[PDB]
């Protein structure tokens, strides 16, 4: 698919069965997503930006879907604004920018 | 190091 | 050109005559450079990210190049990690995601 810029690119993300709306973000390296109590084994890490740092939780090896195509990586779960999609999974479902 | 360039307006 | 996110979407931009690298980000509504000088008038502004808000200089119709395709628009400017280039000037020189 073709998502332009004129709107914040918003896609539908599938994380544990369960949908969520994401923000498709070629400006992070990793994937970040609003708090949420996910099963399993994680380590703490801290994330920055503008604004200076956050501190989040960092899982491996997360199935994600991301419109319909299929990711698996690290996914860091904290007090971010929106869910974020950043490089690490773009890549797996082969996002290019384009002009 | 600095990673997640998000940024939202005002 | 056709841009693919194994690396940060790094690219030259040239704006008050100078030359900076910026990083092309569909996550930022909008553009945010490094402290630097520019000509003509602005306002102080607010902006927030991953971490919090900052304050900003905001410079109207400002020309820039970016990765040879001239925009003239909205240019913030304050205490970012990085040259980030955001929706607003993708969308001018006609960006979009691809996957």
């Amino acid at each position: 698919p073709q998502i332009t810029l004129w709107k914040r690119p918003l896609v539908t993300i599938r994380i544990g069965g369960q949908l969520k709306e994401a923000l498709l973000n070629t400006g992070a390296d990793d994937t970040v997503l609003e708090e949420m109590n996910l099963p399993g084994k994680w380590k703490p890490k801290m994330i920055g930006g503008i604004g200076g740092f956050i501190k989040v939780r960092q899982y491996d090896q997360i199935p994600i879907e991301i419109c319909g195509h299929k990711a698996i990586g690290t996914v860091l779960v904290g007090p971010t604004p929106v869910n974020i999609i950043g490089r690490n999974l773009l890549t797996q479902i082969g996002c290019t920018l384009n002009f | 190091r600095p990673g997640n360039f998000f940024q939202n307006r005002p």
